[PDB]
């Protein structure tokens, strides 16, 4: 824990961050994007629920 | 005939740039810091987590 | 109308319809899971 | 029910996070039996 | 000069704005306004004393203008921070009490007092 | 081969430009240009949940969506002082509506059997007005196949047109005497104000579109 | 930048795209009239 | 000859007089919006959807006047 | 000729009706509109009835629309 | 002769014009409907029956201005 | 050509008429704003771009029949 | 020659028709004022600038109206 | 001759003008008078408001009438 504790402050893509990025160091970003293309919803609550969400109405 | 077009389409972009422009750049620029907040918070929480 | 009435209705038409084919398909397998990414990045980033 | 009954239950409603001190506690909830009346004789006596 | 009063307190017993929740909707008063009688709905309400502005959260009564400038708010309960989770406990049990259940009109209170909380 | 077919061109390579480079490589944190395709999503997002909300909705958010963005472009090019009638070639957009049109009618037909005529029956209103409801029904049903495209292309096309008649009219201030090309501007600035509120009413017919073509999808995939 | 997943939804768009035909094959009849008179 | 053509542009100007009717519904729909925003404030997003459909509806027959018009000027 | 002239005539007269429609849609939707600020919660039952009178108003217009299109083609 | 087949046409045109009150009157009609039943929420069940013999009425004149309009035309 | 000409310059007169409607539409969407706020005193943020949206929208109705006078009358 | 001559005059007289919706406009956004005001005296700060902008914008349609009417007269 | 029935004529036109003038005044102190008689007391502050509401309403009706008078006399 001391470790990752470490891991966390030292190196952490949070001043630029790309979905390049996220992809890289988690495939589980593509595995999720995937799945919600194959189900057909464009909805996913995680998006509204603590980043924003404005929107003309 | 159409000259008198194109000087009312340089009109346009002209208060477009004056009164828009500026206006589109604060707004872009709120919702920046808004996304950018809740990712650095996001970042700190996970901190907090390691420590619990 | 020149605009309205050329004679060269379904070539135009053609090359219209076309567009719209290839908007179609461009949105749905390309740009929108680009969008998508990010919402699911999001939620990503809301898990930790 | 009254209007001031139909505002009664609503304020009783609103005393609903818990900060609620005892003369809300009070004016939230009261015993009495109303003692209905005829001519003597008494339908007896119901809570209020 | 604005009053506000509710049976065990008094809140303002004019007042810059004031922001209402009637019958008639939602009504301003603002410096004078013409003199009113109008039943308070159930209510979010904000009072603004210059810039300054508090906000209130009000089970209904009555609003009065009087033709001498009084607005005469009386409510049986008024900070809106104190009515705010426990409150969200609670809508699930009013749900519930509609199913079974004057019983029936006072879970429709509920109800209303549910979409009252919603605004907050 | 045509003109058209130029124009048609571009409006493809703009759009790719809004997924290319609008983006910032898809940065998580958001630039200034991809915050509006951003809401643009949003405000589709939660109009076409909110339309054809439903089992199926995300089934048809890309259709929605190339049916505003196409059209949300075609009003800005078609807006630029020396470009093509797209938006004012008509018979290309009542073409594109009236398929739509009939590909809700189909969908309807072939999702709904021919209960999709119950769609024609509105409700169960008396007997002795039944049937009276039941052609008064159809009739405006396929009004609709025509209301739509000739919503978005009436817009255009007046506007256009509009703009155009008044600066030869204005020209024809500037070219007679001095005195009237004292005052020669005062026109002009009615002209300008027109060109502000065609371009706005380009966006709002834009987003009318894609609610229209929604609200008849939302009758035709849920019945009545 | 572009990135790719396929959404198979393209046989749910199968009464727009039959629509589609329906009416090229209606146009063709239609424009080589009005190219004409 | 003349006549023909004097009367397809008569008929034309005669027909533009529909578009006021639709003029007028427009403001009365957005009339409607503004009342009921007013008199409820959190009525907001549930008229919305409702107001650009009604607004929608309004316009069209209107159209349809301009449409006739443009068969004739056209041609 | 003057037959050619007549139905051009009467088709522009016949267009006119088209603005009692455009008026009248407006009515419907907007006593929708303030149907629904009114109750807050009437929508449900209340937007069935309103896409009836809007398509009974619009059927009228359309009856207007029909008639120019048999006097103009014939 | 042409005169006669003229005043046909142009007569239907003319004719036309009375189905606009008809079509307001409708709207009328449904406009209180709406209006009342956002009152009671469920004055509605009385007010129905009442409602469509409403408009059955306000319809029917423009009915009749329509008959005329096909009379005029094809007699 | 004289007849094909006056028939021009009367046409367009004729498209001028449907203009009015607009121009009470404007006015009605104005009232309503100015009602709204009055009722509120603090509705404004809100309405407002309700307000513009809706004049936008009557307006324009009215410009498409004042494009149409005007096609006829120069053109 | 007299046709067109006759159709200057003529067309003019149509174009005026237009003006008396811009009449009927202008009043009803003094009448919400009035009406507004009354209900609430301080508005009017806020609200004057709204009635005169309703003004301009109702009685702008009306100039467009006019401009028509004055081609007509004088070319 | 024609040109002189059409001034004569063109002039009746412009008299149709001033039907909505009439209307539009009326509006203005239906106002006045259902706001005075809601206060009594806002008078004071709307007695301007009405006057300029009268003329406004008013000169979109005299340029109906002025335009009369120059089809009438020439």
């Amino acid at each position: 824990l001391q470790s990752t504790l470490d891991n966390i402050q030292s190196a952490r893509p949070f001043d630029e961050l790309t979905v390049d990025d996220l992809t890289k160091i988690k495939p589980e970003i593509d595995a999720k994007v995937e799945e919600m293309v194959k189900k057909g919803k464009w909805d996913v609550p995680g998006y509204k629920d603590r980043f924003g969400n404005l929107n003309v109405m | 005939d159409e000259s008198i077009l194109l000087l009312t389409f340089l009109g346009f972009t002209g208060l477009v740039a004056k009164y828009l422009a500026p206006a589109y750049k604060d707004f872009a620029d709120a919702r920046m810091k808004k996304v950018s907040d809740v990712l650095n918070a996001s970042r700190n929480k996970h901190v907090e987590a390691v420590k619990d | 109308m020149p605009q309205l009435v050329p004679f060269y209705f379904m070539n135009q038409l053609t090359y219209g319809f076309l567009l719209m084919i290839t908007l179609l398909i461009l949105f749905s397998q390309f740009f929108l899971p680009m969008i998508l990414r990010l919402y699911v990045s999001r939620l990503f980033i809301s898990k930790l | 029910i009254s209007y001031a009954a139909y505002l009664n239950v609503a304020a009783q409603a609103i005393r609903s996070t818990e900060l609620q001190t005892a003369s809300v506690l009070n004016r939230s909830q009261t015993d009495a039996f109303y003692t209905q009346y005829k001519n003597a004789s008494e339908p007896t006596p119901i809570t209020k | 000069k604005l009053q506000f009063a509710l049976p065990h307190e008094t809140l303002y017993s004019e007042v810059t704005q004031v922001n209402l929740p009637a019958k008639s909707g939602r009504i301003g008063v603002l410096a004078n306004h013409v003199p009113t009688v109008e039943q308070l709905l159930p209510g979010v309400v904000e009072v603004m004393e210059g810039s300054n502005s508090k906000k209130f959260f009000i089970s209904g009564g009555f609003a009065t203008v009087q033709p001498d400038s009084q607005l005469c708010v009386t409510a049986i309960e008024a900070p809106l921070e104190s009515f705010s989770e426990n409150i969200k406990n609670l809508l699930a049990e009013a749900k519930k009490n509609v199913s079974s259940s004057r019983e029936a009109a006072e879970a429709a209170i509920q109800v209303e007092v549910l979409e009252n909380l919603q605004s907050v | 081969l045509t003109t058209f077919s130029l124009y048609t061109i571009i409006v493809l390579l703009v759009i790719t430009s809004l997924y290319t480079l609008t983006n910032n490589n898809n940065k998580i944190i958001g630039s200034r240009w991809l915050i509006s395709q951003e809401a643009i999503y949003d405000t589709i997002m939660n109009m076409t949940k909110g339309q054809i909300g439903g089992k199926n909705w995300g089934l048809y958010f890309p259709m929605i969506f190339t049916l505003f963005m196409f059209i949300f472009i075609a009003n800005l090019i078609s807006m630029i002082p020396y470009s093509f009638a797209l938006s004012a070639h008509l018979v290309f957009i009542i073409s594109l509506s009236i398929v739509i049109w009939l590909g809700n009618t189909i969908l309807g037909l072939y999702k709904h059997g021919w209960v999709f005529f119950s769609l024609f029956v509105p409700a169960g209103t008396p007997l002795p007005l039944v049937p009276l409801l039941v052609i008064i029904e159809t009739l405006s049903y396929f009004a609709r196949a025509i209301s739509l495209g000739l919503r978005l292309g009436s817009n255009i096309l007046a506007g256009h047109l509009l703009m155009v008649i008044l600066a030869g009219l204005t020209f024809n201030f500037m070219l007679i005497n001095l005195f009237t090309l004292v005052f020669g501007f005062v026109p002009l600035a009615m002209i300008l104000a027109i060109m502000m509120l065609e371009f706005a009413i380009g966006i709002i017919q834009g987003y009318v579109w894609a609610i229209l073509t929604a609200s008849y999808l939302k009758d035709a995939v849920y019945l009545h | 930048m572009l990135k790719r997943f396929p959404t198979p939804i393209l046989k749910v768009y199968w009464p727009f795209f039959v629509a589609g035909a329906a009416v090229y094959y209606g146009m063709s009849k239609a424009a080589d009239l009005s190219s004409n008179t | 000859m003349q006549l023909v053509l004097a009367a397809k542009y008569i008929g034309a100007g005669i027909s533009t007089i529909g578009l006021l009717g639709a003029g007028i519904g427009i403001a009365i729909v957005f009339a409607a919006l503004i009342n009921g925003v007013s008199r409820n404030p959190s009525i907001k997003d549930t008229v919305f959807p409702m107001a650009i459909l009604g607004f929608a509806l309004s316009e069209a027959t209107g159209l349809f006047c301009l449409m006739v018009s443009f068969l004739l000027l056209f041609g």
